């Protein structure tokens, strides 16, 4: 269960990645 | 047959050259030199042959490979993977009414995906069409596809895009590209070919709200202030108020007034239209009130004026420029027919000309061949628009010490 862990904060970490798009593209 | 332009976006690898190829070669479109090399006839052959002719340097955009629909003409301008990509998005050469999304399911929507997708928008480009592809390399499965899909519909939802066809396709096989498949009954929706038969046509400028840049004003004895330039947007009347910007802010007051007259080739006209280029008679209006470089609208939709106080944001390639360029370059943006002092504020991200992906945040400096994302000031006021909405007033060109520095797009207005 480490890894469900794990791969939620991957999965949030491109969310941040794609906010960061917003704001470049923004 | 109306006539219509499309893009392939998408990551490298996730099959925007065998989609295109699966195209050309189940309609029938073989490129002719293709034809005469060939002078056994499988996919697979043809495929190995555009690749080679990618390699001898026929790039997409000069192959520029064409095929009808029932209700299109399709040309297929571009497309990631050569030195000119990102330089003909930008500087217009090449326009796009659509883009062909593919995302692999195979791998999902990964990060480059998302930055061409911007890249889309910021261009104006407003018909997405997602292929989901390699569909044959997961087992034609459903819930694959729709993991995808779902992946791909909160991207494109986030960036304002909505009701885009997802297809599952096979470029490979050939499944929903241009033959319907036989292996995925649960998917009803379009064809790839059937969704670029229903791109529909592009907005008109004349739809647009009015722009029209001055060149050049005449004050003719009893008759008055008479502004030169060309209708780029819209529709100018006879009767018509339009007010002049940035002529209005530099001012602190409204430097408009009635439409007395309108001429062509020294010729009366009543109404004009976009692509005319026409001297106008407007009343109340000082010939020292405007000069080159105004720009008229109605007062409806005035145009947008950059202050000093404002900055903008656009994307450029740099053309000419073997020194570094840092923050704090000052050089000269051209653009209609305005020119004004400019300084780079903030360089935000290097970007891959021949791909559109973001190469670096935050790059300390640029170079020739490179594009960035950058912010702008201008040292006076200019009338620039975003190109995903008015893209006659959307691009731009930079200037140093006699030659062409960069092009540019805009992307975006700080009102500071
Ligand atoms: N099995 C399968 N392979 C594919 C499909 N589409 C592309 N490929 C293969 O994947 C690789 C990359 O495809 P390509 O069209 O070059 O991707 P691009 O880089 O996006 O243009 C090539 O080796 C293709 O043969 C597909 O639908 N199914």
């Amino acid at each position: 269960e480490k890894k469900e862990e794990e791969e939620k904060e991957e999965e949030v970490s491109e969310e941040e990645a794609l906010a960061g798009l917003s704001a470049l593209f923004g | 047959k109306p006539h219509v332009n499309i893009v392939f976006i998408g990551h490298v690898d996730h099959g925007k050259s065998t989609t295109i190829g699966r195209l050309l070669y189940d309609t029938g479109n073989i490129p002719e030199t293709i034809i005469k090399k060939f002078e056994s006839f499988k996919f697979a052959w043809v495929m190995d042959r555009l690749k080679e002719e990618r390699e001898r340097g026929i790039t997409i955009d000069v192959a520029h490979t064409k095929f009808e629909t029932p209700h299109r003409y399709i040309t297929i301008i571009d497309a990631p993977g050569h030195r000119d990509f990102v330089k003909n998005m930008i500087t217009g050469a090449s326009q796009a009414d659509a883009a062909v999304l593919v995302v692999a399911a195979t791998d999902g929507v990964m990060p480059q995906t998302k930055e061409h997708a911007f890249l889309a928008r910021t261009l104006g480009i407003k018909h997405i069409i997602v292929t989901i592809n390699k569909m044959d390399m997961v087992n034609y499965d459903q819930k694959v596809f729709e993991k995808v899909k779902a992946q791909v519909e909160k991207l494109l939802k986030t960036l304002g895009y909505k009701d885009f066809p997802v297809i599952p396709t096979s470029a490979w096989n050939g499944d929903n590209v241009v033959k319907k498949s036989d292996k995925m009954p649960w998917y009803n929706g379009p064809t790839l070919i059937e969704a670029l038969d229903q791109i529909p046509e592009p907005e008109k400028p004349i739809d647009k709200p009015l722009r029209i840049p001055i060149q050049d004003v005449y004050s003719i004895k009893g008759v008055g202030t008479v502004p030169v330039g060309r209708v780029e947007t819209g529709k100018l009347k006879v009767g018509d108020v339009v007010i002049f910007e940035p002529a209005s802010t530099i001012f602190h007051k409204p430097i408009q007034g009635e439409v007395k007259s309108i001429e062509m080739h020294h010729e009366p006209l009543q109404e004009a239209l976009p692509g005319d280029n026409i001297g106008f008679n407007v009343r109340g209006v000082s010939k020292n009130d405007i000069k080159r470089g105004d720009v008229a609208g109605h007062t409806d939709k005035p145009p947008t004026v950059v202050r000093t106080k404002d900055t903008f944001k656009a994307q450029i390639i740099v053309l000419n420029h073997p020194t570094a360029i840092t923050v704090g370059y000052s050089p000269v943006l051209h653009a209609h027919t305005a020119q004004i002092p400019v300084r780079f504020e903030q360089i935000l991200a290097k970007v891959d000309p021949r791909t559109g992906n973001i190469v670096e945040e935050n790059p300390q400096f640029i170079k020739t061949g490179d594009s960035a994302i950058v912010v702008l000031r201008p040292m006076k006021p200019v009338v620039l628009e975003p190109v995903k909405e008015i893209p006659q007033l959307g691009r731009f060109a930079i200037r140093d010490m006699g030659m062409t520095i960069a092009a540019g797009m805009v992307i975006s207005i700080q009102k500071g």
